Protein backbone atom coordinates (compact mmCIF):
# COMPACT_ATOMS: atom_id res chain seq x y z
CA UNK A 1 0.00 0.00 0.00
CA UNK A 2 2.17 2.87 1.30
CA UNK A 3 5.77 2.99 0.02
CA UNK A 4 7.17 3.76 3.49
CA UNK A 5 6.44 1.81 6.65
CA UNK A 6 7.83 2.69 10.08
CA UNK A 7 9.16 -0.47 11.76
CA UNK A 8 10.16 0.88 15.14
CA UNK A 9 11.04 3.86 17.33
CA UNK A 10 13.49 3.55 20.21
CA UNK A 11 13.45 6.41 22.74
CA UNK A 12 17.08 7.05 23.74
CA UNK A 13 18.49 8.85 26.82
CA UNK A 14 15.30 8.27 28.82
CA UNK A 15 14.47 9.43 31.39
CA UNK A 16 16.62 12.55 31.48
CA UNK A 17 16.69 16.24 32.46
CA UNK A 18 14.00 18.36 30.80
CA UNK A 19 16.75 20.41 29.06
CA UNK A 20 18.24 17.42 27.17
CA UNK A 21 17.46 17.02 23.46
CA UNK A 22 14.96 14.37 22.40
CA UNK A 23 16.68 11.39 20.80
CA UNK A 24 14.67 8.95 18.73
CA UNK A 25 16.32 6.03 16.94
CA UNK A 26 13.96 5.30 14.07
CA UNK A 27 13.70 2.30 11.79
CA UNK A 28 11.50 2.45 8.72
CA UNK A 29 11.47 0.64 5.43
CA UNK A 30 10.88 1.75 1.88
CA UNK A 31 9.20 -0.65 -0.53
CA UNK A 32 10.54 1.18 -3.60
CA UNK A 33 13.06 3.95 -4.35
CA UNK A 34 11.49 7.31 -3.49
CA UNK A 35 11.92 10.20 -5.93
CA UNK A 36 11.95 12.73 -3.08
CA UNK A 37 13.10 12.95 0.53
CA UNK A 38 11.08 12.08 3.62
CA UNK A 39 10.47 14.98 6.01
CA UNK A 40 10.44 14.29 9.72
CA UNK A 41 9.29 16.60 12.49
CA UNK A 42 9.27 16.41 16.27
CA UNK A 43 6.40 18.40 17.77
CA UNK A 44 6.06 19.17 21.48
CA UNK A 45 2.66 20.08 22.90
CA UNK A 46 3.21 22.85 25.42
CA UNK A 47 -0.46 22.79 26.36
CA UNK A 48 -3.47 20.69 25.34
CA UNK A 49 -5.55 23.87 25.53
CA UNK A 50 -4.44 25.27 22.19
CA UNK A 51 -2.29 24.06 19.29
CA UNK A 52 -1.01 27.61 19.57
CA UNK A 53 1.53 26.19 22.03
CA UNK A 54 2.87 23.46 19.77
CA UNK A 55 6.60 23.76 19.27
CA UNK A 56 8.21 22.26 16.21
CA UNK A 57 11.44 21.23 17.90
CA UNK A 58 12.94 20.33 14.55
CA UNK A 59 12.35 19.55 10.92
CA UNK A 60 14.74 17.33 8.96
CA UNK A 61 14.87 15.68 5.58
CA UNK A 62 15.93 12.07 5.24
CA UNK A 63 17.41 10.95 1.97
CA UNK A 64 18.01 9.67 -0.43
CA UNK A 65 15.63 6.80 0.35
CA UNK A 66 16.44 3.76 -1.75
CA UNK A 67 14.04 0.84 -1.36
CA UNK A 68 15.02 -1.34 1.60
CA UNK A 69 15.12 -1.05 5.39
CA UNK A 70 16.74 2.01 6.97
CA UNK A 71 17.68 3.50 10.32
CA UNK A 72 18.64 6.94 11.71
CA UNK A 73 18.73 8.95 14.93
CA UNK A 74 16.39 11.94 14.98
CA UNK A 75 17.65 14.35 17.60
CA UNK A 76 16.00 17.69 18.45
CA UNK A 77 16.35 20.50 20.98
CA UNK A 78 14.26 20.58 24.14
CA UNK A 79 11.26 22.91 23.97
CA UNK A 80 11.57 26.53 25.06
CA UNK A 81 10.09 26.77 28.63
CA UNK A 82 9.30 30.43 28.13
CA UNK A 83 6.56 29.37 25.72
CA UNK A 84 5.00 26.75 28.04
CA UNK A 85 1.97 27.60 30.25
CA UNK A 86 2.99 27.25 33.91
CA UNK A 87 0.02 25.00 34.71
CA UNK A 88 1.06 22.51 32.00
CA UNK A 89 4.76 22.50 32.86
CA UNK A 90 4.66 19.78 35.51
CA UNK A 91 2.75 16.64 34.67
CA UNK A 92 1.96 14.85 31.42
CA UNK A 93 1.78 16.14 27.82
CA UNK A 94 2.63 14.74 24.44
CA UNK A 95 5.42 14.85 21.92
CA UNK A 96 4.83 13.87 18.30
CA UNK A 97 7.07 12.49 15.57
CA UNK A 98 5.50 12.98 12.14
CA UNK A 99 6.68 12.08 8.67
CA UNK A 100 5.46 13.64 5.48
CA UNK A 101 6.05 12.93 1.79
CA UNK A 102 5.40 15.45 -0.98
CA UNK A 103 3.79 17.86 1.46
CA UNK A 104 1.45 15.26 2.96
CA UNK A 105 1.62 13.63 6.42
CA UNK A 106 1.25 9.84 6.28
CA UNK A 107 2.24 8.73 9.75
CA UNK A 108 2.31 10.27 13.22
CA UNK A 109 3.66 8.71 16.41
CA UNK A 110 2.58 10.33 19.66
CA UNK A 111 4.11 9.71 23.06
CA UNK A 112 3.05 10.88 26.48
CA UNK A 113 5.71 12.81 28.32
CA UNK A 114 5.79 13.04 32.08
CA UNK A 115 7.72 15.95 33.58
CA UNK A 116 8.21 15.64 37.33
CA UNK A 117 10.64 16.71 40.06
CA UNK A 118 12.84 13.89 41.31
CA UNK A 119 13.72 15.92 44.41
CA UNK A 120 11.09 14.75 46.93
CA UNK A 121 11.16 18.12 48.71
CA UNK A 122 10.21 19.99 45.51
CA UNK A 123 7.80 17.24 44.52
CA UNK A 124 5.97 17.78 47.80
CA UNK A 125 5.97 21.57 47.46
CA UNK A 126 6.26 22.46 43.77
CA UNK A 127 7.32 26.08 43.19
CA UNK A 128 4.66 28.39 41.75
CA UNK A 129 6.99 29.12 38.86
CA UNK A 130 8.04 25.73 37.44
CA UNK A 131 11.81 25.21 37.68
CA UNK A 132 12.78 23.41 34.44
CA UNK A 133 16.41 23.01 35.48
CA UNK A 134 15.17 20.62 38.18
CA UNK A 135 12.50 18.85 36.07
CA UNK A 136 12.94 15.29 34.83
CA UNK A 137 11.41 14.23 31.54
CA UNK A 138 10.18 10.68 31.17
CA UNK A 139 8.96 9.72 27.71
CA UNK A 140 6.45 6.90 28.33
CA UNK A 141 8.02 4.88 25.52
CA UNK A 142 6.01 1.72 26.19
CA UNK A 143 2.71 2.96 24.80
CA UNK A 144 3.19 4.81 21.47
CA UNK A 145 0.07 6.03 19.65
CA UNK A 146 0.58 5.31 15.94
CA UNK A 147 -1.72 7.08 13.46
CA UNK A 148 -1.47 6.38 9.73
CA UNK A 149 -2.84 8.58 6.95
CA UNK A 150 -3.50 7.67 3.33
CA UNK A 151 -1.54 9.98 1.03
CA UNK A 152 -0.74 10.00 -2.67
CA UNK A 153 2.74 8.53 -3.17
CA UNK A 154 2.48 9.13 -6.92
CA UNK B 1 25.07 5.43 14.58
CA UNK B 2 25.87 9.13 15.00
CA UNK B 3 28.57 8.26 12.48
CA UNK B 4 25.45 9.36 10.67
CA UNK B 5 25.84 11.50 7.58
CA UNK B 6 24.14 14.86 7.42
CA UNK B 7 24.43 17.60 4.86
CA UNK B 8 22.55 20.71 3.81
CA UNK B 9 20.07 20.76 0.93
CA UNK B 10 20.78 23.07 -1.99
CA UNK B 11 18.74 25.63 -0.03
CA UNK B 12 20.25 25.18 3.44
CA UNK B 13 17.98 22.53 4.96
CA UNK B 14 19.33 19.83 7.30
CA UNK B 15 19.37 16.40 5.68
CA UNK B 16 20.18 12.99 7.17
CA UNK B 17 21.24 10.07 5.00
CA UNK B 18 20.02 6.92 6.83
CA UNK B 19 21.98 3.72 7.48
CA UNK B 20 20.84 0.68 5.49
CA UNK B 21 19.95 -2.45 7.47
Amino acid sequence: MAKVQVNNVVVLDNPSPFYNPFQFEITFECIEDLSEDLEWKIIYVGSAESEEYDQVLDSVLVGPVPAGRHMFVFQADAPNPGLIPDADAVGVTVVLITCTYRGQEFIRVGYYVNNEYTETELRENPPVKPDFSKLQRNILASNPRVTRFHINWE
Amino acid sequence: LKKQVETRTADGRRRITPLCI
